[PDB]
């Protein structure tokens, strides 16, 4: 109200209208889903359009060999962090010949974020990333808010309607962890999760975006006839 | 963060004016009136001093006119403060120029450089303009005799004669009435003190009110010699003219 | 961080006031009278040791400063932007005047520095005007004595004497009695005495009262001999029993 | 520094502070430009408001950029001879490094290019000016006709003003300048200049500034008694 | 007053929303992609008959293989130009060939979003990319001030956009001739202008593989124009 | 005082096919008159069917090489993964060197792989930069040994058909990928018998469109 | 660009079937003065890397704190600090072959000799050099200043090639180092009697072992020598 | 090196040999010492290949800039220009560099003279590296205004062969050029070890040399 003019202003309830203003912005990107297994971390998106001239806007970026992320939200902002995530990872391989951990390149993600959110003139992150990757320590999937909150999970959605799919997921969670050494199971079960955040439209084959990595897969992004087989 | 608190100094009102600059010039219309008369032979620069006090030194003060170089002189009317900060870059540039080019800097040039100054303040930096009108009463061997004036706009034109400060309007209508293009020094001087003795808020004016100048080629051969008039001889000017 | 406030604080409202330097004036009024009279082969400035408190030592508080051997000032108005203002000047009488041509500077050129400083406090960034007037008190070898005052706006006036602060409308009135050009030191103490008096509601005496002059040279302030030339400073605070003295011829 | 940005968006799409420097440029004195078929004509109007002015001193409403180049403006005096400078400037930039001197439309390209910096930069205002640049370029023939304003907008003109009751004289000039046929000689030129300027400007004594640029770094400007011809002849004619 | 890089509470850019309107005041642009080449044309809105049409320039090349068309405030689309045109050649520099038409789009899009409290606001205009590589053909993008782009096979904007989009809607298929192409934009152009559609008023442009980047005549998209009017009186 | 420089000997040799390219270097590694490795690799496969070896001063050669594949990495990223061309490749190494042209990387440069039609392709590079396609080029220590026999053997210099007597010459019978492995293999033979920093082993690198190969021969270790 | 002021001489390496072995002598040289006798050159990281530093004492315990500092900072928001994500010899080995490549490139070199010998997470065994000028070599043995002329010769004649390392024991290789430390205490001037040696073995881990001595040394044939030609007395 | 280049009635011709030498050592025989900036701009490489390499693919590449920006393609004086004027930032920090700037704009053919001393000159005639004082005894005798495409293309041709038949760093193959104001036209690549043999028999000379 009086309290939200700028990022560098609490609310008398000790809130920050600015990073939740920039949270709003999520809520009406296009939703994106990630989960993982053992052996394997897979994104699926629903890809947005314009108009039917239009490109379906991308909506998956890769980081590195090992690890990238999905976005919802400003795109822009997105292609800032991503762009940050492959300088951190290649930093890591260039003077300590080391693969970045995906928690390491979660907490570089959050103190990036929250400069943004404790200073005067700048502003927060208007995007969430859902960053997947396979390290030392095996497959991992993280969300990212720009309040700067980074959470490892199993599974997980953000965007518009993201609430299905992660309820989904919250039943599912038991048998989909299981799915090892086989990735086109673990991708229908990516897809089935993102169809209960469908409304009208369905899954078409310039629609959806889906992206693995694993321990003999390196982060490869499917679009076009390549996800026809998951339709 | 800061910007709560910034005026923004260096805006357009809707009617495209620039507020500051107007405030300023409304300051200047307060300040004490300062006249240039310029004539075939020389130049004059008359200027009341504000409000006195009996208890000031005036054979020691200087509010009013200020030496540039030794051909050219200011009247000031605004805040003396801001204006000899101007007054020290001027005098400077006018030694810059001496330096660079082994000659006497020519009066529009530097007239031209303190208005863009004045000019930059109204532009950029977020900082208050100058609240300072001047007066230049020069000379070179281009033009010969020149007066100008600026104001806190950094807008600069020229003149036979002209006023700055208070009562401008009335003190303009009154030289451009009895102003003639073959005038003499001796009859702008008389010009200058009638037109201040009319147009003052003061009961009378006397020698401890004025601050007086002239710029004359009355130097020995081709010359200009520069005149600051002490307080006994402003006395003498004002019997001699017949105004006390 | 960063100092982000690069605006001017002082600006021009719709009929032509300049707010800031208003206030700073009537922050002046509000202060302590301190006054300046200048005689024909001195100076003298005085003022009020208003102390705070009893347990307060109000030696310790000096509201006349030597600025260099031959200039002293006084102030009306806040105490701490007097105090700061006096180390830049006495900085600077050295930086951009004793550092070039090796000796102090005239009163006048001390008293344009320091009016500069004052000017600028009231156009840069972030800052207010110094919310302090002074009368600062000299004498060069060209000029003779002087006595000028420096107001809030950077303005500067030359006097042969004035009051400023508390009363001082009532104290310049009674200095256009009183002065003319033909009073010796002592004389224009005595009348500086008498003035100050007017001003003042409790103890009037050596502890309670700040006075110092501008006069003839004093050789054994100097601390070394030997040296034709230097003859020592005109500068000399009055002491508490120099003051008591004057008060019985008074 | 100051950082602050003074020139932004409002809800309805406009930057209010290039539209207030507008503004700034109706207040201005009167200005025109006219090209003919081997010249160009800047009129100029002169408040008569000022008199005691000294007219040798006083700074010309006509500037030289270079010597086939000049300029004329509409608005704010001060904030001109900064953009003036800096075409001058930038004008011998470009005989230093590329042995040819500006063309009026590249001339033209960076002063606007200058007005368009200063709408989307931070700590400045928008200059209050608008600029008619005109001239013939180097071994060329074809007259050059330019306007600028404060939003950085340019473009050729065959015959354009700005000023204040700029619309008045643009609708003269609407319905008397032909482009199948124009001003042939200077007279023709001149004439049609004066008289376009004659429907603002009040009294036709030394109110009227005249500068025509012909090719070749032909530049002169007409003295009081020679536009004073024109306005004897047009009022003549016009008795009838 | 309030921060230029602050978020509305339905979490969209301040400045970024109210630039978008000032591109809805702007001249109309309009751009539609065939498989024969990418046609992009702009009406030209003279403020005032006395004014040299031809000196207004809303169409630009940026490189042989990429052309823009620009709607808003077309002076703030001269820095993104100079930019582009830099991109384009450095990158030539650089690698010995010619450059994506959708990295040259990033490249712009890239200086949208760099304004704050860099330089103080938005860009005021939106623009239309057209060109031609080796990997994707022939291509068309709509940058915004958003640092968004989006890519198109036909795209309208400036004032007359959404009824131009409609009317685009129908009519493409993919199946489009690049003289099929031209009649269209100027068929749309002639829909959407309040004063009647002629070669001074309007300008016509395309990019093909073998010829490259080519603003038309008015004596070429006259004729253009005529073979308009007589097809549209054949039924 | 402080020499910023060093050198680790080593030979390297880039021959152009018809549809192939080989790069080739000696695996030994020294300074002065030791031995450092006697395996350490020096040609290296750079990514996008592109192999590259930058000989002379090691460390300069470890940061180039490094460099280069980082430069193809965000090359992908940038331009939606276009695969690098050898022309394009080679460019953007001459920018890379100049970008030292104060403090130069002290190596003599060679990639291989193939154009864009498919044939082999070889270019080569000065410290600083200068670049040129090549058919045939050693570089390195015992480059001057090597060169004058490819030109006669690879380019048939100074040889004309028998009978003829100098008027007609040799004709450029294009040579096999078989044919070329001999030459490179007697190329560094040769060059070990005779130059003190050559031996050890032999590393090639052959590029066809199928992809990368290696093949490994021993040489004289003395 | 400075000089050596307080200098350590020879670092030794071999690799051997199950891990890799270094050694370093105590000593901190002054010029011709054996000034310091109690300098410790052999530095471990975690319980799988040894750093063996040559060169510069001063520049060396700089390193040392480099490496001190990597452990902590390794350590900061890592749950597997102590496990998966812990340093390894190559990371430690190019964390340093950067920082030496980057001083050199500023004119302002560490003037230092440097082997990493380290054991990997998969049991490979890591050894690897770097010296002040930034280049880097890796062979089957490694040795630094006069180890380099005296000790390699020696160690090579036991592992001539890589296929030499699975029939290499680790009492063959400790032995052939103990034998090279001898030999430099015979001919290198600034070389002492007094020296460490670290074995990091995949199955046995790290074992550090300080105050070695050169023992079984050949003198008593110096009593027969007499004069330097003619003499008989 | 051994490069030249100069005006006449048909445009301007363009000659340079191919021989790169480190000592006495030859690095190439293959080296285009001809640069194409633009298909109507020419520029010649003598001293330092990556100097001369760099700054003129640098230039290529501020003239190309310049035609999109002002729509008309750049004169040879400014190119040449933009070129001294970049070498001039550098000059005494060691680069080698001499240069001929060759086109033909709207003044009709240009040639100048640049190198990274500082020196910009234009001129009819041209020839700079270590074989320069060679060729210009054939070019000073031979060379006339009213001179045919064919006449001129082989003066320019045999003067290269003068200078790398006697500089021992010059050498290796002659690669011709011919500016117009339709563009240069790429004369192909000769061999000297063949020229020679061939201009000895045609021409006569080289009598000293047997064969
Ligand atoms: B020419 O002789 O100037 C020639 C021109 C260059 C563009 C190939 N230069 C060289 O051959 C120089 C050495 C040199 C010889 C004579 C005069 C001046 C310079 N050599 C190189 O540029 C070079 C480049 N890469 C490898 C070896 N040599
Ligand atoms: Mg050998």
């Amino acid at each position: 109200n009086n309290y939200d003019g700028d990022t560098v202003t609490f609310s008398p309830t000790g809130r920050l209208f600015q990073v939740e203003y920039a949270l709003e912005a999520i809520k009406q990107g296009s939703v994106t889903v990630g989960l993982r297994s053992n052996t394997h971390a897979v994104l699926v998106a629903l890809k947005r359009n314009a108009d039917e001239l239009s490109s379906y806007q991308k909506k998956i970026i890769k980081c590195d060999e090992h690890m990238g992320l999905s976005l919802a939200g400003l795109a822009p902002d997105a292609r800032v962090l991503s762009n940050y995530l492959r300088q951190q990872c290649n930093y890591s391989s260039l003077v300590f010949n080391r693969k970045l951990a995906v928690e390491r390149a979660g907490h570089l993600l959050c103190d990036k974020a929250q400069k943004n959110t404790q200073s005067y003139g700048g502003r927060p992150y208007g995007v969430g990333l859902l960053i997947i990757g396979y390290d030392k320590s095996g497959a991992h999937l993280l969300e990212f808010q720009p309040s700067g909150n980074v959470t490892e999970l199993y599974g997980t959605a953000i965007g518009a309607r993201s609430q299905g799919a992660k309820t989904y997921l919250e039943r599912t969670l038991d048998t989909f962890i299981k799915i090892d050494g086989n990735p086109d199971e673990l991708i229908k079960a990516g897809v089935e999760a993102i169809s209960q955040s469908l409304r009208d439209e369905s899954l078409t084959v310039d629609n959806l975006s889906i992206a693995i990595v694993g321990k003999d897969t390196p982060f490869t992004i499917y679009d076009g006839e390549a996800v026809a087989k998951y339709i | 963060g800061s910007r709560r608190y910034d005026s923004r100094t260096t805006i357009f009102s809707p009617e495209g004016r620039l507020y500051q600059v107007e405030y300023a010039l409304e300051s200047i219309s307060h300040a004490g009136t300062a006249i240039g008369i310029m004539a075939s032979d020389g130049i004059v620069l008359a200027a009341e001093r504000k409000v006195t006090s009996t208890l000031l030194e005036q054979d020691t003060s200087t509010e009013k006119l200020y030496k540039l170089n030794d051909k050219i002189a200011v009247a000031v009317a605004g805040l003396t403060a801001d204006a000899e900060i101007l007054i020290n870059t001027a005098r400077i540039h006018a030694q810059n120029y001496l330096k660079t080019y082994n000659e006497d800097i020519p009066v529009e040039i530097l007239v031209r450089r303190l208005s863009d100054i004045k000019q930059g303040y109204t532009q950029h930096g977020g900082l208050r303009p100058f609240g300072v009108s001047f007066i230049y009463a020069g000379y070179d061997d281009r033009y010969g005799y020149q007066l100008y004036t600026s104001n806190p706009s950094g807008n600069y034109t020229g003149w036979k004669a002209i006023s700055v400060g208070a009562n401008t309007s009335a003190a303009q209508t009154l030289l451009q009435m009895d102003y003639k293009d073959d005038m003499k020094v001796d009859d702008a001087i008389e010009l200058a003190l009638k037109t201040l003795s009319k147009t003052t808020d003061s009961s009378a004016l006397t020698y401890d009110r004025l601050e007086f100048a002239t710029i004359r080629k009355g130097a020995n051969d081709g010359e200009v010699y520069q005149k600051i008039f002490k307080p006994q001889e402003i006395k003498d000017i004002l019997v001699k003219t017949g105004i006390t | 961080m960063t100092d982000r406030y690069s605006f001017s604080l002082t600006t021009f409202s719709p009929s032509g006031k300049l707010g800031q330097i208003d206030y700073a004036l009537t922050a002046v009024k509000q202060g302590v009278t301190s006054l300046g009279i200048k005689a024909t082969n001195g100076v003298v400035i005085a003022t009020e040791k208003k102390s705070s408190s009893p347990l307060a030592m109000s030696e310790t508080l000096s509201k006349v400063s030597l600025l260099t051997p031959d200039i002293g000032a006084v102030y009306s108005g806040m105490g701490p932007d007097y105090r700061v203002l006096v180390d830049k000047s006495r900085k600077v009488a050295h930086t951009s005047y004793k550092r070039i041509y090796g000796e102090y500077p005239p009163t006048k050129l001390l008293v344009s520095e320091v009016a500069k400083i004052m000017q600028e406090a009231t156009q840069s960034g972030g800052v207010r005007p110094f919310g302090v007037s002074l009368l600062i008190a000299g004498h060069d070898e060209f000029n003779g004595f002087s006595l000028y005052q420096v107001d809030p706006s950077g303005s500067y006036f030359p006097w042969k004497a004035t009051a400023i602060g508390k009363g001082s409308v009532a104290a310049k009135t009674f200095l256009e009695k009183r002065w003319n050009d033909e009073l010796e030191l002592e004389d224009a103490i005595h009348i500086a005495l008498l003035t100050l008096k007017e001003s003042v509601e409790g103890e009037f005496n050596g502890d309670t009262i700040e006075l110092a002059i501008i006069g003839d040279e004093n050789p054994d302030l100097l601390g070394y001999t030997g040296i034709p030339t230097d003859k020592g400073p005109r500068f000399r605070k009055l002491t508490s029993q120099e003051i008591n003295d004057r008060l019985e011829a008074l | 520094g100051y950082d602050r940005a003074l020139s932004i968006f409002s809800p309805d799409g406009h930057i209010f502070q290039v539209e207030y420097a507008l503004e700034a440029v109706k207040r201005g004195t009167c200005a025109v430009g006219v090209k003919g078929k081997n010249c160009v004509v800047l009129g100029c109007e002169r408040r008569s408001t000022l008199k005691l002015q000294d007219t040798r001193i006083t700074p010309s409403k006509v500037s030289k950029i270079d010597s086939h180049v000049v300029l004329s403006f509409s608005g704010l005096n001060a904030d001109s001879r900064i953009l003036i400078e800096k075409a001058r400037v930038e004008a011998q930039s470009h005989r230093l490094t590329l042995e040819d001197p500006v063309t009026v439309e590249y001339l033209t390209r960076y002063v606007a290019g200058v007005q368009q910096r200063y709408t989307q930069s931070g700590g400045v205002r928008p200059f209050g000016v608008s600029t008619l640049i005109a001239g013939f370029d180097p071994r060329d023939d074809e007259p050059k006709l330019y306007q600028t304003e404060p939003s950085g907008i340019y473009s050729s003109w065959s015959a354009q003003t700005i000023g204040r009751n700029s619309k008045t004289v643009r609708e003269f000039l609407e319905k008397n300048y032909d482009r199948k046929e124009p001003p042939a000689t200077v007279e023709e030129c001149v004439k049609l200049t004066v008289r376009s300027l004659l429907e603002v400007v009040q009294t036709g004594a030394k109110n009227i500034e005249i500068t025509v640029v012909k090719p070749d770094s032909d530049i002169v400007a007409l003295s009081s008694e020679e536009i004073n011809q024109y306005v004897t002849q047009i009022e003549q004619e016009k008795q009838e | 007053d309030r921060g230029v890089s602050t978020f509305s509470p339905e979490g969209r850019l301040f400045q970024v929303e109210y630039s978008l309107e000032a591109i809805k005041l702007g001249s109309t642009a309009i751009g539609i992609a065939t498989k024969e080449g990418v046609v992009l044309g702009v009406e030209k809105r003279a403020t005032s008959p006395l004014l040299e049409s031809d000196s207004i320039e809303k169409i630009v090349e940026i490189d042989r293989h990429i052309g823009c068309a620009m709607s808003g405030l077309t002076a703030d689309a001269r820095s993104m130009i100079e930019h582009a045109r830099t991109a384009a050649v450095t990158h030539n520099l650089y690698y010995d060939e010619d450059i994506n038409v959708e990295s040259l789009t990033q490249s712009v899009c890239d200086l949208a979003l760099r304004f704050g409290e860099l330089m103080s606001r938005p860009f005021g205009v939106a623009l239309l990319i057209a060109g031609h590589d080796a990997d994707d053909g022939y291509q068309l993008f709509h940058a915004e001030p958003s640092g968004t782009f989006y890519r198109y096979n036909a795209k309208a904007i400036g004032s007359g956009s959404e009824g131009a989009q409609a009317e685009l809607l129908n009519e493409w298929h993919s199946s489009l001739t690049l003289k099929e192409a031209e009649l269209l934009v100027l068929k749309i152009l002639k829909q959407v202008m309040e004063e009647k559609l002629d070669e001074n008023n309007a300008q016509l442009s395309c990019i093909t593989k073998q010829d490259g980047f080519k603003i038309y005549d008015n004596e070429k998209t006259a004729e253009l124009i005529k073979e308009l009017k007589e097809k549209e009186a054949a039924e | 005082q402080f020499n910023p420089y060093g050198d680790n000997g080593g030979t390297i040799l880039g021959i152009a096919g018809e549809d192939f390219a080989v790069l080739a270097g000696d695996t030994r590694n020294i300074t002065d008159y030791s031995i450092n490795s006697r395996y350490e690799p020096k040609v290296f496969d750079c990514g996008d069917n592109i192999v590259m070896s930058a000989n002379g001063f090691a460390a300069d050669g470890d940061a180039l090489v490094k460099r280069f594949k980082n430069s193809v990495k965000w090359y992908h990223f940038d331009h939606n993964d276009k695969k690098l061309s050898i022309n394009s490749a080679a460019r953007n190494i001459q920018h890379l060197l100049y970008s030292r042209r104060f403090f130069p990387y002290y190596v003599y440069n060679i990639i291989a792989g193939l154009d864009e039609d498919g044939k082999g392709a070889v270019y080569s590079f000065d410290p600083v930069g200068s670049y040129q396609r090549e058919q045939c080029r050693a570089g390195g220590a015992a480059a001057s040994l090597i060169m004058p026999f490819l030109d006669n053997q690879v380019n048939f210099k100074n040889q004309y058909e028998p009978g003829t007597n100098g008027k007609v010459k040799k004709p450029l019978k294009y040579l096999s990928v078989e044919e070329v492995i001999k030459l490179v293999r007697d190329s560094f033979t040769s060059a070990t018998e005779r130059h003190i920093q050559v031996g050890d082993g032999l590393e090639i690198l052959i590029v066809t469109k199928d992809g990368v190969r290696k093949e490994f021969y021993e040489l004289k270790r003395d | 660009t400075q000089q050596p002021i307080v200098t350590g001489t020879s670092v030794i390496s071999m690799k051997y079937d199950n891990g890799v072995i270094i050694a370093a002598d105590n000593l901190g040289s002054y010029g011709s003065l054996l000034r310091f006798n109690g300098v410790e050159r052999l530095i471990p990281v975690g319980d799988n890397t040894v750093v063996g530093i040559s060169g510069d004492i001063s520049d060396m315990q700089h390193i040392e704190r480099l490496l001190k500092d990597l452990v902590t900072e390794n350590a900061y928001d890592n749950p597997l600090a102590d496990a998966e994500e812990a340093l390894e010899p190559s990371y430690i080995f190019e964390y340093l072959a950067t920082v030496m490549y980057q001083r050199r490139s500023k004119m302002n070199p560490l003037w230092n000799a440097i082997i990493v010998a380290g054991v990997q997470s998969n049991g490979d065994q890591f050894l690897r050099y770097v010296n002040l000028l930034g280049v880097t070599y890796s062979s089957p043995t490694l040795a630094t200043g006069f180890g380099a002329h005296m000790a390699n010769p020696l160690l090579r004649k036991v592992v001539d090639r890589e296929s030499d390392i699975p029939k290499t024991t680790v009492q063959v290789a400790e032995e052939a180092i103990v034998n090279a430390m001898r030999v430099l205490y015979y001919r290198d001037a600034r070389s002492s009697r007094n020296f460490s040696l670290a074995i990091i073995d995949k199955n046995t881990g790290l074992t550090f072992k300080k105050n070695l001595q050169v023992e079984n040394m050949k003198w008593d044939f110096a009593k027969d020598i007499k004069g330097y030609g003619t003499q008989k007395i | 090196t051994t490069t030249l280049a100069f005006k006449f009635r048909h445009g301007v011709i363009v000659a340079a040999d191919s021989r790169a030498t480190a000592g006495a050592y030859i690095a190439s025989q293959t080296v285009k010492k001809v640069i194409e900036i633009n298909p109507y701009l020419l520029g010649t490489m003598a001293g330092g290949a990556a100097d001369c390499s760099f700054w003129e693919r640098l230039l290529a590449r501020q003239c190309r800039i310049y035609e999109l920006r002002n729509k008309e393609r750049i004169s040879v004086a400014a190119a040449s220009k933009l070129l001294a004027n970049m070498v001039y930032q550098y000059k005494g920090m060691g680069l080698s560099m001499g240069t001929m700037i060759c086109g033909w704009d709207k003044r009709g053919p240009g040639l100048y003279y640049v190198d990274s001393e500082g020196n910009r000159i234009s001129g009819a005639t041209f020839s700079v590296g270590s074989g320069s004082v060679y060729a210009y005894g054939v070019l000073d005798s031979n060379y006339k205004w009213d001179l045919s495409v064919e006449d001129a293309l082989y003066l320019g041709k045999r003067s290269i062969l003068a200078a790398a038949h006697r500089d021992a760093y010059s050498g290796g193959s002659v690669n011709l050029y011919h500016v117009t104001e339709d563009g240069w036209i790429y004369h192909g690549n000769h061999d000297v070890g063949e020229l020679f043999w061939k201009v000895k028999e045609e021409e006569g000379s080289f009598n000293n040399v047997i064969g």
